[PDB]
């Protein structure tokens, strides 16, 4: 038993998605579908359910407007639409359902979730600019180091140090969205100062939208 | 158009400590409300409907209860992996409104950040804009603040905060303030410094550099 979503979608603001969500394992017409949203380090807020038997659709009056649930039978896959994009509909969309819960129409199911993003911005590689302290007598034995990962579109990107070689005392921050409309992050790692630099830290950054993995070495 | 108001917002226990969160509908809602819990990253799972019946593989932690308009969720022994954000839900009537969740975060002693500050690259100032940033690793709890100062002038619009999850070792916070302005405006002023207020410092630290050292 699975809920299959579709892929991450990258949309012109008053373009239209349309999200599908594919059910493997029972019958898709005996049950409800719900398809929920969350905006980017908000709750969860409940979108509309579709009978699939019936075609019949509720919505919550926030959504009724410029979303349509539909679901086809066929191939027991049930699609989610919004028309008139928006950069506020940036979230990640859910298909859910009950089919086990044995008394009410909670949801025991859910699929990976399909991220919407709705951007004037181009599609775009990250510069990367090393951080590092002043200088460097420096701590101790303690000090960090780090990668700004500035300007790229759209999400996400992937950071690591030493090709992997480095995981410990890593932090790579949840990227932020600036004026530009493009995203900046950085990386950091604290390490021990009397080694530095006697060893590299190389940073290695890849961001597969614009075909780009680009590479620093940090030293202050 | 039923509103399922939870609180608290956030909660902190300790390792095996109880857990209640709560829950309050607008509207008599009967015994028709569940749970569920998420996790960064994966999508939400159901721990209880119909206000008190375990979803099968739900571990005895977990329970529910109440009938109406209010209702509560029970944690006995919190553990390491029970740390999400935890959502009520009404399934009653026309709109099956969630709440706006609680968060539930492994209770640490306290601790203060160690504060990093870093000057902006010769190999950034080319294309003509300057970021400096502030970090503050390893902290708990997450309720921080940090002001930058240029030249003693508190900045206002100019700069954006980025935090993590809580740790899976440490139980801690890390937090970066970055500071943005142009190759002019940094080329011009001369202290750059950010300041930091926080529980475990019995009072603010200042990490500071001057440009031309």
């Amino acid at each position: 038993v699975q809920l299959v979503q579709s892929g991450a979608e990258v949309k012109k603001p008053g373009a239209t998605v349309k999200i599908s969500c594919k059910s493997s394992g029972y019958n898709i017409k005996d049950v409800y579908m719900h398809w929920v949203q969350q905006a980017p380090g908000k709750g969860l807020e409940w979108m509309g359910r579709i009978d699939p038997a019936s075609g019949d659709t509720k919505y919550d009056p926030k959504f009724q407007v410029r979303v349509t649930i539909t679901a086809d039978t066929s191939t027991d896959t049930a699609y989610m639409e919004l028309s008139s994009l928006r950069s506020e509909d940036t979230a990640v969309y859910y298909c859910a359902t009950g089919m086990w819960v044995s008394t009410g129409y909670a949801l025991d199911f859910w699929g990976q979730g399909t991220l919407v993003t709705v951007s004037s911005a181009s599609t775009k590689g990250p510069s990367v600019f090393p951080l590092a302290p002043s200088s460097k007598s420096t701590s101790g034995g303690t000090a960090a180091l780090g990668c700004l990962v500035k300007d790229y579109f759209p999400e996400p990107v992937t950071v690591s140090w030493n090709s992997g070689a480095l995981t410990s005392g890593v932090h790579t921050f949840p990227a932020v969205l600036q004026s530009s409309g493009l995203y900046s992050l950085s990386s950091v790692v604290t390490v021990p100062s009397s080694s530095l630099g006697t060893q590299t830290y190389i940073c290695n950054v890849n961001h597969k939208p614009s075909n780009t993995k680009v590479d620093k070495k940090v030293e202050p | 158009d039923i509103v399922m108001t939870q609180s608290p917002d956030s909660l902190a226990v300790s390792l095996g400590e109880r857990a209640t969160i709560n829950c309050k509908a607008s509207q008599s809602v009967t015994n028709d409300v569940a749970w569920y819990q998420q996790k960064p990253g994966q999508p939400p799972k159901l721990l209880i409907y119909y206000a008190s019946n375990r979803y099968t593989g739900v571990p005895d932690r977990f329970s529910g209860s109440g009938s109406g308009t209010d209702f509560t969720l029970t944690i006995s022994s919190l553990q390491a992996e029970d740390v999400a954000v935890y959502y009520c839900q009404q399934d009653y009537s026309s709109p099956y409104t969630f709440g706006q969740g609680t968060k539930v975060e492994i209770k640490r002693t306290v601790a203060a950040p160690s504060v990093f500050i870093f000057p902006p690259s010769d190999e950034q100032l080319k294309s003509g804009t300057a970021s400096v940033v502030c970090l503050l690793n390893n902290f708990y709890p997450r309720e921080a603040k940090v002001q930058w100062k240029v030249d003693n002038a508190l900045q206002s619009g100019n700069s954006q905060e980025s935090v993590t999850e809580q740790d899976s070792k440490d139980s801690t916070y890390s937090l970066s303030s970055t500071l943005t302005l142009s190759k002019a405006d940094y080329e011009k002023h001369k202290v750059y410094a950010c300041e930091v207020t926080h529980q475990g410092l019995s009072s603010p630290v200042t990490k500071s550099f001057n440009r031309g050292e």
